[PDB]
């Protein structure tokens, strides 16, 4: 076969949107602007005395969300103030959604993990924040022709 | 063989499914019966039944 | 020892007594409510046991 | 959207201000001037036997500030005089700020925690302090706006 071209319009950074509380969030860094990963694998397989495989799912399903942002926006003193407030009364649980372009979303709850690190140097710096989701399964959602394409599938 | 003790968890690793353990140990053991196999018997005394 | 100090001897009769009692009374009223009965929920809650 | 800048004024290194005990820090060198960082995780998570996620907030907040300088500056002498005499007599306290420029702040107490090497060699070299704090929350203090943001944000 020859060559062919994916898709018909091209990706663009641009075009993905982070909402946190409910609110775009802009202020994105370097050349990578989220990472959405998961903690434990989905199956875990166990080898046996006379060759079986057993395996089990997993009912496990947090992962992390790391967002770049350069410490000269203002999302910065937000995600600050909203950890202090957290901390004083308790409640930490925001929702977070994630609308990608020609790819995979997410649509769970977040909360804050971790602080990043500042470091003042000659140039500007970097921070990344870690945002830890409840539930971490990527939805084709926007992806066309995928109901059909699933009962596709044989197996046994 | 007899079962003594057998145990079940279901830990937060390996979800959707459980890890069992048996112990078992030898058993030295040792009517409606044709008469040619009988043999005599005994019940000790007996009261009114 | 003094007069006042009799005072603060009696503080410490009356509030270690009081905390006994309150806690022995909950107690008591428990063993005697027979239409009572308590459930643990381990697991299962969303699978089935709901 | 096209292309937008952040802030209207460039951030400078020299307008970020150190002090420790009352005095302003001079002697800085190579291209790092402080980093500020955490020792645990804001939370932490566990999985459930049945799909649950029970988060606690983590209650230790202490943190490490790393200083460097050259080995030509007299704040070298004076935070060495100052840990001879806090290992005489008993007194490791005292205050630290840091006023970051279009960036996240620091107000704290810290103290001493490891000496630096030293190395002689055909260049200057650098020493790196490990000034530990108490509380290691940047606050957003001079960003403006951050208020009615925080009000802003959705959760349930």
């Amino acid at each position: 076969n020859q060559s062919k071209i994916l898709t018909l319009q091209a990706y663009d950074p641009a075009k993905v949107l982070v909402f946190i509380g409910g609110q775009r969030v802009s202020g994105f860094a370097a050349d990578t602007k989220i990472v959405i990963t998961r903690n434990n694998d989905n199956i875990s397989v166990h080898a046996g005395v006379d060759g079986e495989i057993s395996n089990a799912l997993s009912r496990d399903n947090t992962g992390v969300m790391t967002l770049s942002l350069q410490n000269t926006a203002k999302w910065n003193g937000y995600l600050a103030q909203w950890q202090r407030q957290a901390n004083v009364t308790g409640l930490i649980y925001l929702p977070v959604q994630v609308e990608g372009s020609q790819g995979l979303s997410l649509n769970t709850i977040g909360w804050i993990q971790k602080q990043p690190d500042l470091s003042y140097g000659t140039e500007v710096g970097q921070m990344d924040w870690e945002i830890g989701v409840l539930d971490a399964w990527l939805s084709p959602d926007q992806i066309q022709g995928i109901a059909a394409g699933i009962t596709g599938l044989l197996g046994l | 063989y007899v079962i003594t003790s057998f145990q079940v968890d279901r830990s937060s690793e390996a979800g959707s499914s459980i890890n069992v353990q048996v112990t078992l140990e030898e058993f030295r053991f040792k009517r409606t019966s044709d008469p040619k196999k009988a043999k005599n018997a005994n019940t000790g005394t007996k009261q009114t039944a | 020892i003094s007069p006042a100090q009799q005072a603060q001897a009696d503080k410490r009769a009356r509030d270690a007594a009081a905390a006994k009692r309150k806690q022995d009374t909950e107690v008591s009223n428990a063993k005697s409510r027979e239409d009572i009965q308590y459930t643990m929920f381990v697991s299962g809650l969303r699978r089935g046991r709901l």
